[PDB]
């Protein structure tokens, strides 16, 4: 539905592949971004173990700290999601 | 070990 | 010049002060907001040790896991910044 | 201790 586009990656692209899956499922389910980035986050801590970020929105501007090969930002149709352990 | 990482949307 | 609210805070007000004011000087000599998120980060890994991360924008949502009395949430007139320790 | 937050904008 959405155009996925990778903007930055420092993580193995099945991982990619799988932020790009487990946030396509949160915006089939939720609507709003503080819902959306919960769904992403708290799936990344299973399927991967914690601890991980995830924010979710259509402006804003970030400056993390990420453990290598941990780091995904990505645009969903006009949405972007930003996700990374700690 | 860390990585330091900047976003910004367009 | 900018309305400081701010909207949650799981911190010792002093630091929230601090956040409010070092934000501030983000915003005087920052106009993109990855470079205002970057300048807090920084400060505050500087003032307070690490592991902080800042998001600054308009529109997001966010969830994240934060060591306790290391978080703050608040506005700066329209612009909202996300500060907290990993 | 870690603790969880949420936030959106308005």
């Amino acid at each position: 539905d959405r155009k996925a586009v990778i903007k930055n990656a420092d993580m193995s692209e099945e991982m990619q592949q799988d932020s790009v899956e487990c946030a396509t499922q949160a915006l089939e389910k939720y609507n709003i971004e503080k819902d959306i980035a919960a769904h992403i986050k708290k799936e990344f801590d299973k399927k991967y173990n914690p601890t991980w970020h995830c924010i979710v929105g259509r402006n804003f501007g970030s400056y993390v700290t990420h453990e290598t090969k941990h780091f995904i930002y990505f645009y969903l149709g006009q949405v972007a999601i930003l996700l990374f352990k700690s | 070990k860390t990585r330091n990482s900047q976003t910004q949307t367009d």
